[PDB]
């Protein structure tokens, strides 16, 4: 019976559900897992890079990207939708800086990206299907470090610690167990890397992960091979 | 059925449209909210959901122009679109007429806007039920608007999943209204939401959202610790 | 069937099943009646308060479209509101265009135009509600018309639309409308509404009236509280007399 | 209603029989039993 | 009796409720009029399911229970979706 | 019925028709690309033609600019359209900003073009895969690969088309810094990797070479014959 | 060969537009009937009236409309479509007079309406509105004219015709009458039309259950015959038959 109520994004099922939106939410899973953690010292993003074969130089699997000098976006889903939404986020941050001569709040930028993702089939904007990608915006603003999760349905919500991607269900419980409100950035990094090792196919070693941090201070930083090895030494 | 509910533009062979009914059912897929008013105050109280214990609670009450707020029950997308439309309309009304927009006219415009998609196959019906609590020169107003472009002027109403219990409570206690202070009004609303909630749980400062407007009182939203003065004094079952 | 989908395909019999379904939908809502007395017109409607939470005056089904025209709706209230807005907008255009008040016959013709335009195409559905226009003027007497999903504008001395339309028409037929005055035709309307209303099924009930006539100086408006109270009292007394 | 079905009659409800296991059906049923084998 | 010459095409729902709750320990305070109000066309089969689930709530949860039973006949597991509805 | 629509999702969350476009790509003659220290090379299988057919009208290697070349695998008409638009945009970018296009920029533009064509419902995806090999304005042997789904990555050496998997595995095994130390070992590796699919080695091979600050050069068939002779001699000697 | 029926622009394997045929079937759906007949120097239309109630306003209820100051039309079929087509014809006639400076010939108006109907048939945007429209008028040169605007764009001119449920029987009677002494007086043509209606409906008409419109060379203005005039004609013809 679920074959006539999901031919279009603008068709309601008897349960009053947007099955196409639900289907895109399901599509979210295919991507590699990402974990973001908020702490009073900042926010940390760690993503399981999923190199399908070596000889692929790592600077093309962009699961963590930079939004302005104060936010980082972790992606899970279609690379095309990832690129489109990342471009929108960057353009919106720069436009807000140009207009109001300030730095957009993480909540505001996530809201703008969600506003772009809202337009499903509205004949007034031209995408026609949900953006099969889930994003984690971790940044620093006047309200202290913050982290937000946005899903294809345009819904965004604050999250002091969240995980998305293929290892979403298995990592959410680990985050719940290991999370106490007060940590340090190093503690969050260690916990996130431990969870990644728990829910990663490969042995966690130097490459195959990416780690980024935004702190009330130095701008968004991508940990290089040296720091990655240093942390992996005593995860 | 099975061939008369594939789009909103086709009449079923019974004098009914099935997509509109499907939207009016989807409206009941959201968290419970209720609203009501005294002779000098209008209030909304709603149960903001938590997707997970880690993730904070998604916001519920949306702050339309200072003399108006709304509570949503339905698709986040349609809720955001309608909230933006409300804000733009109120700003335009304030810009052209140097005075706030009447809530009746606001809800009429919303009804027409939500009706137009219910006829032409160009977009699905707006899947959200709205409780608009506003204050105009006439006095506090509580309005309901449903995806079927039907809007009612309600003295005390509930919407969302498990709204029957709150509606029954409001029916029983409507006699009290119109002669209650703001504290008693919020207590009435909180009791209605407690009744609609299942027994083993309760209302916590974390998960309850309150919004009040009235005389010389622009719309104010209380959440988290802000609601403590209400819950603390609220009586227990 | 196969030919019922979309309103642009004729069935082998030549019937537009979508418009027929629109007629069926309108013949499923609360009842409304109107009568054209000799020097005016009166509308009444049996509103159904689906829940006591609604305040009085909610779901007003007797709109006013331009000062002199009243419009009583029956069917889908969303389409009713949309059609009321269209009627107001057409009347405003006419007043702007011609510097004089819009005749009710012409207004009904324009709204029938609009309804038929909607029922023609295949990307839109036929209007799922009928209605009645009424007006009174010095230079035009009293006029009443009824428009339905198909968009026909037959004139009327009186009419009933909705669930119980045939019984209401039968009751109306036995009245001296051509000579009776507003003050008594209002009471007759209230009596007819109370007679035709089904209490054992519709449960809730409210009686809503309006008129336009010379005594109103040819300006439509709702009933005063006292007049409505007296009319409903007369209707209740007539109902008791019939019950006896 | 295996160790204390009489609670149903105590509360005034009739404890019925007949449950459809429509769908690990076999071993789930065996664990529930933990016997009437059928072909 | 089929589904496709003399063919044949709140109160009744309430009556069905009492009839099927007759062999129970129903408390007198129950407002079967309220139960029938909170029906929205639920036919006699749904009323039977509501009474059966009232008995099942007597089993589990001990036994408001009628409201919960009718809601679970509606099958409001509600499977909370990521998108609001 | 979860198919035959670019803008419809399946339970696993797939876009089956763009996946089908990738499958259509998989049905094209093999094209390998490699990057060296100062040389970037593209090899392509020829498949040969009937003697009555002219050769200059068949192209799998096309120069998108002075410092960027493009190898192709997929549908020929889509190839022509994409290459034409890519050249147009290369020159347009040169106009907009007075700096030659970077390989990353041009491959991103091609990926965006494919994405735009696969977003909507009234358009068919460009059923092609492309390898963009070039030298940035600072000097660097960059190589990217773009798929029909609008996704582009950066590689050091990759093969697309029919023999994609086998040739990629061979490059995986026999790609090393010493194997690309000089500007002849890279070519030898390219012919070695293509010989597992092509038959003659010289009659079914086309090589294009880009050297830093030097225009593209297509290797002569005699030069290819000499090179394949060198590889054969090396193999027999190692035997 | 059954699937070629749900669209207007799909040709059946035998080359048939079943949708336009169904439009004709809808023409034969209003129940009513109408007849038109042209005499030596005048044309007259008469249509059955149905007011099955004392509550309806017979004044407004009608099927005759003056398309302009010298051209009249009788509608049959769906009433909404009839009124829409009548208004379109009125607009076309006014536009013609404005653009060219002389009133629209009846054949011209009929042709324009036919062209509009054919456009609707060809382009799958609207259903072909199912009303059959008969025009009567006076041409300064050719004399009286009568035409049809069936919902397929065919607009042949006539000496006398009928539309509606009983069009076949009316046509048979009219051809029988016209085969002998086709040239008729005003009274003769009115009698022919009325007796055709009476015999084909197997009933005689009271003055209220009938509408008549007339155009004459002497008075080339579409005029609706009043109850008194129609009753006088009825009684005179019945007496003198
Ligand atoms: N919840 C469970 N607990 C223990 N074992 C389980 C469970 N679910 C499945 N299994 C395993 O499944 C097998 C038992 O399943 P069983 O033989 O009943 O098949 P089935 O899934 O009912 O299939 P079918 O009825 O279609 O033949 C055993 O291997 C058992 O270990």
């Amino acid at each position: 019976t679920r074959s006539e109520y999901d031919r279009g994004v603008n068709t309601f099922s008897p349960e009053g559900r947007l099955f196409q939106v639900e289907y895109a939410i399901e599509a979210i899973k295919l991507g590699s897992t990402a974990i973001g953690i908020q702490t009073s010292e900042g926010v940390c993003l760690a993503v399981e890079k999923r190199i399908t074969s070596p000889l692929m130089e790592p600077s093309s699997i962009e699961k963590i990207v930079e939004i302005d000098a104060h936010i980082g976006c972790a992606m899970s889903g279609l690379i095309a939708d990832a690129k489109t939404l990342i471009d929108k986020a960057r353009v919106e941050t720069q436009n807000h800086w140009f207009t109001y001569n300030e730095t957009m709040t993480v909540e505001s930028v996530t809201q703008a990206v969600s506003n772009l993702a809202l337009q499903f089939g509205e004949e007034d904007a031209a995408m026609s299907r949900p953006f099969g990608v889930a994003l984690l915006f971790g940044g620093v603003d006047e309200k202290g470090p913050q982290l937000f999760h946005m899903d294809p349905s345009g819904t965004f919500v604050q999250c002091d610690a969240r995980a998305i991607g293929s290892a979403s269900e298995g990592a959410q419980s680990s985050l719940q167990e290991v999370y106490h409100k007060s940590m340090t950035l190093k503690e969050a990094i260690k916990s996130s890397l431990i969870i990644l090792k728990q829910v990663m196919e490969e042995k966690l070693n130097a490459t195959n992960i990416e780690l980024a941090t935004v702190q009330p201070g130095q701008n968004f930083h991508m940990f290089t091979k040296e720091e990655l090895e240093e942390v992996i030494k005593d995860i | 059925r099975n061939q008369y509910d594939n789009d909103v533009t086709v009449w079923s062979p019974q004098g009914r449209i099935h997509q509109i009914e499907y939207a009016m059912e989807a409206v009941k897929q959201g968290s419970a909210t209720v609203g009501l008013k005294s002779k000098t105050h209008a209030v909304l109280v709603a149960l903001k959901r938590a997707q997970s214990e880690l993730a904070a609670h998604q916001k519920k009450i949306l702050h339309v122009d200072n003399h108006i707020g709304i509570s949503i029950a339905g698709l986040t997308a349609d809720a955001r679109l309608l909230c933006n439309f409300m804000r733009q309309e109120c700003l335009d009304s304030r810009f052209v007429f140097d005075r706030p927009l009447p809530v009746s006219r606001l809800v009429s415009l919303i009804g027409s806007k939500t009706q137009i998609p219910t006829q032409r196959y160009g977009r699905r019906p707006y899947g959200v039920g709205l409780l608009i609590a506003g204050y105009d020169d006439m006095g506090p107003h509580i309005f309901q608007t449903c995806p079927s472009a039907n809007y009612f002027d309600c003295r005390a109403m509930s919407i969302g999943a498990r709204s029957q219990s709150a509606r029954t409570y409001l029916e029983r206690h409507m006699s009290e209204f119109m002669e209650c202070n703001l504290n008693e009004l919020v207590k009435h609303g909180l009791r209605a939401l407690r009744e609609t909630l299942p027994a083993e749980q309760d209302l916590t400062t974390k998960n309850v959202s309150i919004g009040i407007v009235g005389k010389d009182l622009e719309f104010t939203i209380y959440d988290d610790d802000d609601v403590s003065p209400f819950l603390e004094g609220l009586e227990e079952r | 069937t196969g030919y019922d989908l979309s309103a642009s395909t004729f069935s082998p019999d030549g019937r537009v099943f979508q418009v027929e379904y629109a007629m069926k939908a309108v013949e499923n809502s609360s009842t409304a009646i109107g009568i054209r007395c000799k020097d005016g017109v009166v509308f009444g409607v049996e509103k159904l308060v689906l829940s006591k939470l609604y305040e009085e005056g909610s779901n007003k089904r007797l709109f006013n479209v331009d000062r002199h025209v009243g419009m009583a709706v029956a069917g889908l209230l969303a389409d009713a509101r949309s059609l009321a807005d269209i009627a107001r907008e057409e009347a405003s255009n006419f007043r702007s265009n011609f510097g004089y008040n819009i005749p009710l016959k012409h207004l009904a013709d324009r709204v029938a135009m609009y309804v038929h335009a909607y029922t023609l195409y295949s990307a839109v559905r036929p209007f799922g509600c009928s209605f009645m226009l009424g007006s009174y003027s010095v230079n035009d007497g009293a006029q009443l018309y009824m428009i339905d999903p198909s968009g026909v504008s037959y004139g009327y001395w009186g009419c009933a639309i909705g669930k119980a339309r045939q019984a209401a028409k039968t009751e109306i037929e036995k009245l001296q409308m051509k000579e009776m005055t507003c003050r008594d035709i209002v009471k007759e309307v209230a009596k007819i509404i109370y007679i035709v209303h089904d209490e054992v099924k519709d449960k809730a009930f409210e009686l809503e009236l309006s008129w336009v006539g010379e005594l109103t100086n040819g300006r439509h408006e709702i009933v005063p509280k006292d007049i409505r109270e007296e009319a409903e009292k007369y209707a209740k007394e007539s109902l008791k007399e019939e019950d006896e | 209603p295996l160790l204390h079905p009489e609670r149903f009659v105590n509360l005034g409800i009739e404890p019925p029989k007949g449950v459809l296991l429509f769908g690990g059906k076999t071993l789930c049923a065996r664990a529930v039993a933990n016997f009437i084998r059928v072909i | 009796a089929t589904n496709r010459d003399r063919k044949i095409e709140e109160e009744a729902r309430a009556r069905i409720m009492q009839i099927h709750s007759r062999k129970m320990n129903v408390s007198p305070d129950v407002n079967y009029e309220e139960l029938a109000r909170c029906t929205d066309d639920f036919n006699g089969a749904q009323c039977k399911a509501v009474c059966v689930e009232a008995g099942m709530i007597a089993l589990r949860r001990g036994a408001e229970d009628y409201m919960e039973g009718i809601l679970e006949v509606q099958a409001k597991k509600k499977a909370n979706l990521q998108y609001y509805a | 019925s979860y198919d035959r629509a670019i803008t419809v999702f399946s339970p696993d969350g797939h876009l089956f028709q763009v996946e089908y476009a990738q499958e259509a790509v998989k049905k094209g003659s093999t094209a390998v690309g490699v990057r060296g220290r100062d040389i970037v090379v593209l090899g392509v299988e020829k498949k040969s033609v009937a003697k009555l057919q002219d050769e200059r009208t068949v192209r799998k290697i096309c120069a998108l600019d002075d410092n960027v070349c493009m190898a192709f695998a997929g549908l020929t008409a889509d190839a022509r359209i994409v290459i034409n638009r890519a050249r147009v945009e290369c020159q347009s970018h040169r106009l907009t900003v007075e700096d030659p296009v970077t390989v990353e920029y041009i491959t991103r533009y091609i990926a965006s073009l494919k994405q735009r064509y696969t977003q909507s419902n009234g358009r068919r995806p460009f059923g092609i895969s492309a390898l963009i090999v070039g030298f940035d304005f600072d000097g660097t042997p960059r190589l990217y690969q773009t798929d029909p789904s609008g996704t582009y990555h950066a590689w050091k050496a990759n093969a697309i088309g029919r023999g994609a998997k086998s040739v990629r595995e061979f490059l995986e095994k026999n790609y090393t810094d010493e194997a690309i130390e000089t500007d002849d070992l890279t070519i030898k590796l390219v012919i070695k990797a293509l010989l597992e699919v092509v038959q003659s080695g010289g009659k079914n091979i086309e090589l294009a070479v880009m050297r830093r600050d030097q225009s593209l050069k297509i290797l002569n068939p005699e030069e290819i014959e000499k090179y394949v002779a060198e590889i054969e001699k090396e193999k027999e000697e190692n035997e | 060969s059954a699937g070629f029926d749900r669209h207007i622009t799909i040709f059946s394997p035998e080359g048939r537009l079943y949708q336009v045929e169904y439009a004709f079937k809808a023409i034969n759906q209003g129940g009513l009937t109408s007849v038109a007949v042209r005499g030596k120097d005048c044309a007259v239309i008469v249509t059955q009236k149905k007011v099955p109630d004392k509550l309806l306003d017979s004044s407004t209820v009608t099927h005759l409309f003056k398309i302009t100051e010298n051209i009249g039309c009788v509608m049959t079929g769906m009433t909404a479509d009839s009124r829409s087509q009548v208004q379109r014809a009125r607009y076309e006639a006014a536009n013609w007079k404005y653009k060219y400076g002389y009133e629209i010939p009846v054949d011209m108006l009929c042709k324009r309406i036919a062209d509009i109907s054919q456009v609707y048939t060809q382009n799958a945007e609207m259903r072909p509105l199912g009303c059959c429209m008969i025009l009567i008028g006076i041409d300064e040169e050719q004399g009286p004219q009568v035409y049809k605007c069936d919902p397929a764009g065919y607009y042949c001119g006539f000496k006398a015709t009928a539309a509606g449920v009983k069009q076949t029987e009316s046509t048979s009677f009219l051809e029988k009458k016209v085969k002998k002494k086709f040239d008729w007086t005003f009274e003769q043509t009115v009698e022919t039309a009325i007796t055709c209606l009476s015999t084909v409906l197997s009933i005689d008409f009271k003055p209220s259950e009938i509408e008549v419109g007339v155009v004459t060379v002497e008075n080339p203005k579409f005029r609706i015959l009043t109850e008194a005039e129609i009753d006088a004609h009825l009684v005179a013809l019945a007496e003198r038959d």
